[PDB]
């Protein structure tokens, strides 16, 4: 589900 | 016909975010230093490729307007371009000027790194074609941004929104190809040409990693998400 990629995009 | 204030701004911003990149010397020295085994090279590849994705996400979030896009399109754009961007960055580093015979050695070391024979020829011909274009650092930076912001990508819901962001980068790139290389009026078209050929590495990207001449293929969780592995 691209959880890591989603996290890297949605952080900060 | 020269770069407008907005285009000079777009360019400098893209170039600074692209400059946040891993030092090319680090990479090439390591490869040229000693001849590693297929196993040590697979590990170097997995670490270089995981760090690359990390740097790519940061450069992408900084692309003008990227944050305003639909969250799912944001994922499909990054997932759709990550492998291409890595090959474009590998292409850049390959054509970075080195002392006599070093580029030939770097080539021979990559040739005998552990990658399957079936991937060797298309990969090096793309690297050489990028080289024949003697691309500038701002060209690699803009081409990376254009690659990431490609609307003609599978799973993109709102293509028009992506078109809006890719166009000013295409316009800047075209102007640079006309101002800085008036001897080759086809230069912009030729750069767009390389982009279509970059897409050829997506067809068997997971197989490039799975066919690596090592007994075990271990990947990082981030790499597994971007590459279609494990
Ligand atoms: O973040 C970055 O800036 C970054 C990230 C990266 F991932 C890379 N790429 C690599 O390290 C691997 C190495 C990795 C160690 C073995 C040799 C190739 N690499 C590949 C290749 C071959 C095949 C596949 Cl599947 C992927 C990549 N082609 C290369 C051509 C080169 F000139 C070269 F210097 C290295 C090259 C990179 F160069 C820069």
């Amino acid at each position: 589900d691209h959880q890591l990629l989603r996290y890297l995009l949605d952080k900060d | 016909m020269e770069l407008t204030p907005d285009q000079q701004t777009l360019l400098h911003f893209i170039m600074d975010s692209y400059n946040k990149q891993r030092m090319p010397q680090e990479i090439t020295n390591k490869i040229l230093k000693e001849a590693f085994s297929a196993e040590e090279n697979f590990l170097i590849l997995t670490e270089m490729a995981t760090n690359h994705v990390q740097v790519l996400v940061e450069f992408t979030k900084k692309l003008p307007g990227f944050q305003t896009l639909d969250h799912e399109d944001q994922i499909a754009l990054l997932k759709g371009s990550a492998v291409e961007a890595m090959f474009l960055r590998s292409a850049e580093i390959f054509n970075k000027k080195l002392p006599s015979g070093h580029s030939d050695l770097l080539e021979a070391r990559i040739r005998n790194s552990g990658i399957s024979d079936e991937y060797i020829t298309p990969m090096f011909s793309f690297y050489k074609s990028i080289g024949e274009l003697k691309m500038t650092q701002e060209e690699y930076a803009l081409l990376t941004a254009i690659v990431i912001l490609s609307p003609d990508r599978q799973y993109i819901k709102d293509r028009e929104a992506v078109e809006k962001l890719q166009e000013p980068l295409l316009d800047v790139l075209q102007k640079l190809c006309k101002i800085h290389q008036p001897e080759n009026p086809q230069h912009f078209a030729c750069l767009l040409g390389r982009l279509t050929e970059l897409r050829t590495f997506n067809h068997h990207h997971a197989e490039m990693l799975m066919s690596w001449r090592v007994n075990d293929h271990k990947f990082t969780p981030l790499l597994c998400e971007i590459w279609d592995v494990q």
